């Protein structure tokens, strides 16, 4: 496969830029990883910091996932983010977005070795 | 002077000789020299044929038997003649992407008795050919088998053929 921590490379992280740069980020984003590829992916978060301190939130305030797991991990600062939501007329396989520029401790799951985020559940 | 015992070196004959066949993504594909949006191959006009990577993990090896292709143990054991494995890899100018290749030595039991690897590299940008090289000599007694493998993908997960690509790869044996 594409391991489950390159997918959530693909699927949240953007480091080149550092916050969104204009209402069409959400379309370009959604499209150029990928997340529209047979459905539209109602919803979606891009996180605008650097890997490594995304890497970093793995070993900081330990929380409950939203789904009641054990191996979530909040911020300690909050991070520059971007959240994708579908816009009312998307349709697949032209799927639109709104775009939401934030600021926000994320909560991502990490797991294996090395230990890696690999979802993102939550932003505060 | 000297044989290459890897069968099918640049998919002349697609990918039969190889085994291990990893197709990740739109797996391996034989193409022409120079390819799609990649560099002229200098140094061996022999050469005409690469195999691309895709999207995900594309690898590929052989197993070669150092007697079935000639050689014996005493020979091994005692001359410890040198093994030579050659690679040529490249990427397109217009996605970057990596490469990666063991080689090891094994015994009949096959425990690795010696290694060659690189990890997982990122490939020249420019899209330049590189040649890797080693030479395997005094790893000791009953070497019987080298296993080669290498493999590749992009690194902009990309539809179509934009991994690492690789081709003319040599094992032998030598004074
Ligand atoms: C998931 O995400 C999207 C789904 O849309 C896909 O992204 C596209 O991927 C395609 C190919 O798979 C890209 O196509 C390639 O574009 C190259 C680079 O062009 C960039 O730069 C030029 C400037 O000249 C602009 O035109 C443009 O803005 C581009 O961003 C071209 O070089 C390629 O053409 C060359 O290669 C092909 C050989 O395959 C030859 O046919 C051509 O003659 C030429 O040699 C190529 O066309 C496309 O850019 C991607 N969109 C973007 C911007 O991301 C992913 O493919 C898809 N992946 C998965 C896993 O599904």
């Amino acid at each position: 496969k594409e391991t489950a921590a390159a997918k959530f490379e693909r699927q949240h992280m953007d480091s080149s830029t550092s916050a969104a740069s204009s209402s069409n980020y959400c379309n370009q984003m959604m499209k150029s990883r990928n997340l529209t590829k047979d459905r539209c992916k109602p919803v979606n978060t891009f996180v605008h910091e650097s890997l490594a301190d995304v890497q970093a939130v793995c070993s900081q305030k330990n929380v409950a996932c939203k789904n009641g797991q054990t191996n979530c991990y909040q911020s300690y600062s909050t991070m520059s983010i971007t959240d994708c939501r579908e816009t009312g007329s998307s349709k697949y396989p032209n799927c639109a977005y709104k775009t939401t520029q934030a600021n926000k401790h994320i909560i991502v799951a990490c797991e294996g070795n090395p230990y890696v985020p690999v979802h993102f559940d939550a932003s505060v | 002077r000297r044989r290459n015992l890897l069968r099918n070196p640049c998919g002349e004959e697609d990918l039969e000789g190889w085994s291990d066949v990893e197709h990740g993504g739109d797996g391996w594909k034989v193409e022409e020299l120079p390819g799609d949006n990649g560099v002229e191959f200098t140094q061996d006009d022999s050469v005409k044929k690469y195999f691309a990577s895709s999207f995900e993990w594309c690898r590929k090896a052989q197993v070669i038997d150092l007697q079935a292709e000639g050689y014996w143990e005493e020979l091994l054991d005692t001359t410890q003649p040198a093994i030579v494995v050659k690679d040529w890899y490249s990427g397109r100018t217009d996605a970057g992407s990596l490469y990666e290749l063991t080689v090891r030595l094994l015994s009949e039991n096959e425990d690795v008795l010696a290694e060659f690897a690189t990890g997982q590299v990122a490939v020249p940008e420019d899209g330049s050919w590189m040649e890797i090289s080693h030479t395997f000599i005094d790893y000791g007694p009953g070497v019987r088998f080298v296993r080669f493998e290498h493999g590749g993908q992009d690194s902009v997960y990309w539809k179509g053929w934009f991994g690492a690509r690789v081709t003319n790869s040599s094992v032998w044996v030598e004074p």
